[PDB]
């Protein structure tokens, strides 16, 4: 659901399928760019399944040397020889610090990362499960970094003349 | 090329091309800048058309002084 855990080990499985992938987008670019080109086009004009793909993470090749940088960020946090507990902010904040990676693209992790499967025609998808944890992780801890709050407004914009009051349950607040 | 000589070469970059969203009037010019850095990161990263991209590199921080 909402929670996540990442072991070195499911880190270590990550990395290795972040070699694999890296490996058929080479082969890839020397065999059938188009189907590169074609993924490119799908995120930035066309068919997704809002808000814009972000620029850092729109080709292949960036979206996996971002996911690269942040396995080796979430890999140095867990050297550690006692618990530690932080906030999602200071997480991301250690993030853009170390390894320059911004809170709005990880929003995006999952989603990018099932295009780019679909992309490379991975037919298997379990081969992949780690990753696919990872991305969930960076996607999760970026959109509910700071929790949830209530806005209520006393009336609908919509209709001025009627006492239509709105309660919002909703993030980033 | 390590991952920690890609984040060094990415800070490098980000020094000079350090805008944020609110520095674009529009989101569509914004993502076109997030990737012409993930350009230069990848070109001095992988050794790839190194002088036009330095070229490109010494124009952007005269343009934005
Ligand atoms: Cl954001």
């Amino acid at each position: 659901s909402m929670s996540v855990n990442l072991t070195r080990r499911t880190l270590d499985r990550c990395q290795g399928n972040l070699e694999t992938l890296q490996k058929t987008v080479l082969r890839i670019k020397e065999t059938d760019e188009q189907r590169l080109r074609d993924e490119y086009r799908r995120l930035v004009e066309g068919l997704r399944e809002q808000e814009a793909v972000p620029g850092s993470i729109r080709t292949a090749e960036h979206f996996l040397g971002f996911l690269r940088r942040l396995l080796e960020y979430v890999k140095w946090r867990l050297r550690v020889q006692h618990v530690v507990q932080e906030s999602p902010p200071a997480f991301l904040s250690g993030l853009a610090q170390r390894v320059c990676i911004q809170r709005k693209p990880l929003r995006f992790c999952a989603e990018r990362l099932r295009s780019l499967l679909h992309t490379l025609e991975i037919t298997d998808l379990a081969d992949f499960s780690p990753l696919t944890l990872l991305a969930n992780f960076a996607t999760l801890v970026s959109t509910y970094a700071k929790g949830f709050t209530i806005i209520i407004e006393p009336f609908d914009d919509r209709t001025p003349t009627i006492a239509n009051p709105i309660l919002h349950f909703s993030c980033m607040d | 090329p390590t991952v920690d000589k890609e984040v060094e070469i990415r800070k490098k970059v980000l020094k000079i091309y350090n805008k944020r969203e609110e520095d674009f009037p529009s989101l569509r010019e914004y993502n076109d800048f997030l990737e012409e850095v993930e350009e230069i990161v990848f070109n001095l990263t992988n050794n790839v058309d190194l002088d036009n991209t330095k070229k490109k590199m010494e124009i952007y921080q005269k343009e934005n002084k």
